[PDB]
């Protein structure tokens, strides 16, 4: 829950290995959506 | 079981006494249930360190070949009591500390199911023996499924009678002759043990088809999309990713206890719901090649449902709707970034492609979207199996491909048709004999001035 709580202040307020260490980790709540939720898919 | 070691070099049975000495050196250190909570945290901190990129992909993949490897080691010689008071019990694996429900049911399912066939009193035993589901949410998914999904291994879904069979007919093929005769006991003793077998997994097979059917009443009575929704992230797309020999439980068990009405369904909302390519992303080299075993025996078991049996003329299409997502959810991952969504792709490709070939239009897509990476960039030497896999792709390009065949209303398409059947009248008339000189484009071009369309 704190790895989407850093997404509702990053909004409010390297890269890619950062992101792959995020997404291994929300395959099991929030695996349905993954459109465009926490960044974009490129 | 033990003849299948035997070819793949994986020596157990072999030397039993010396793996039994090295196990008892961790008991008496009392570090069995220290080693697999040490290896799997290690594996989730290799998620906080940074000081590579591609090896630290390799560090995640090499810290779970190992925890299962060790697992494995386990449950070869502690068996009996002494696997109960070493390996701590699942109702505080899942409360204490906290480990995954795939990781957790791994460990603690060969024991449910001898103390199961053991006694049918100790069955109201295990059942009531459950801990709280902190990873997933019990609040409307149905615990007479999630239970009954996470128990059962592919030793009571599937059945055969080939492979019990062709062993015996090889065993005393190759052996015919004057050796010894303690052989000769030994081979007669080795024919009559498949016999014993063979029966007694028809025993165990058949109170589990029923057991599915007499629940089956109930899971098809309340189909909520978003209940079919909580169904698949939480226990089949976990159980896919695990491991091979447990990719394809989740595609026997998806056709052995839903009803083809409601299969329909569920297929359809993986289709969807484009989360294929978001999949390939998030996956190692060897995450990413189960998540093909797990569609490449889906797509052979529909199409023995199209060839022999009979699909709706709309639902015939609905199987062709499936073929045009699919290849648009690879392409757009075929030309993504660095190595990742690359590696993955081509990895996903080796397994499925024995059964591709169901779309002509679709083949020459993914064939020319090879060759435009390999003139964009190129840093390490990925070509090794992509020079390959172009060749695979080509020589069953030929084999036996038709779209009109299977599709009947094509209202713009059928008027294409039109249009590229008179081209090649004049083409012919043009290069034999020549009357009228008439330059067209091939189509090698045309299809990449569609496919700069389809990437956007």
């Amino acid at each position: 829950e704190a790895a989407q709580a850093k997404w509702e202040s990053k909004i409010s307020s390297d890269e890619i290995i950062r992101q792959w260490q995020t997404l291994r980790f929300l395959r099991s709540r929030y695996l349905f959506d993954f459109d465009k939720v926490n960044e974009k898919t490129g | 079981k033990q003849y299948a070691r035997h070819l793949i070099y994986d020596f157990r049975d072999d030397n039993s006494v010396i793996s039994s000495r090295l196990t008892s050196f961790f008991t008496d250190q009392s570090a069995i249930s220290e080693i697999i909570l040490l290896l799997y945290t290690l594996n989730l901190k290799a998620n906080t360190q940074n000081s590579h990129y591609k090896i630290l992909s390799t560090r995640c993949d090499e810290m779970n070949t190992l925890l299962w490897s060790f697992i494995e080691l386990i449950k070869h010689c502690l068996k009996g009591k002494a696997f109960e008071e070493n390996v701590l019990p699942f109702v505080e694996l899942n409360n204490r500390f906290h480990l995954s429900t795939p990781w957790t049911f791994h460990i603690w399912r060969d024991y449910l199911d001898n103390q199961l066939n053991s006694n049918e009193n100790f069955s109201i035993d295990e059942l009531i023996e459950g801990a709280e589901f902190s990873d997933v949410d019990l609040t409307k998914i149905s615990k007479d499924l999630f239970t009954t999904f996470w128990r059962l291994s592919l030793y009571d879904i599937h059945f055969d009678k080939s492979l019990y069979d062709e062993r015996k007919n090889a065993l005393s093929g190759e052996n015919t002759g004057h050796m010894s005769n303690r052989k000769k006991h030994l081979i007669q003793n080795q024919i009559k043990d498949i016999l014993v077998t063979g029966i007694s997994h028809q025993r165990a097979f058949k109170k589990t088809s029923e057991f599915i059917s007499e629940k089956s009443n109930v899971w098809n009575k309340d189909c909520g999309e978003d209940q079919i929704k909580i169904f698949l992230q939480n226990c089949v797309v976990p159980r896919v990713l695990f491991s091979p020999s447990d990719a394809l439980f989740s595609s026997f068990f998806i056709f052995m206890a839903f009803r083809t009405e409601n299969l329909m369904s569920i297929l359809n909302t993986c289709i969807t719901s484009n989360i294929l390519k978001t999949l390939l992303f998030c996956c190692t080299s060897s995450e990413a090649g189960n998540l093909g075993l797990f569609f490449t025996d889906v797509l052979k078991k529909l199409e023995k449902m199209r060839l022999n049996g009979d699909f709706n003329d709309q639902a015939s299409r609905k199987l062709y709707e499936w073929h045009s997502v699919i290849t648009e959810q690879v392409i757009d991952l075929l030309s993504e970034k660095n190595y990742m969504s690359i590696r993955n792709g081509i990895e996903f490709m080796k397994h499925v492609t024995s059964v591709f070939p169901v779309v002509k239009a679709h083949i020459q897509l993914v064939y020319t979207t090879l060759e435009e990476n390999l003139i964009n960039e190129e840093r390490e030497d990925i070509k090794l199996p992509s020079s390959a896999l172009i060749g695979h792709l080509k020589a069953r390009l030929k084999d036996a491909l038709e779209l009109d065949e299977f599709c009947t209303l094509t209202e713009e398409e059928a008027e294409q048709k039109r249009i590229r059947e008179m081209e090649l009248e004049e083409i012919k008339n043009y290069e034999t004999a020549c009357q009228n000189e008439q330059k067209q484009v091939a189509l090698r071009k045309q299809l990449e001035l569609n496919k700069s369309q389809r990437l956007q």
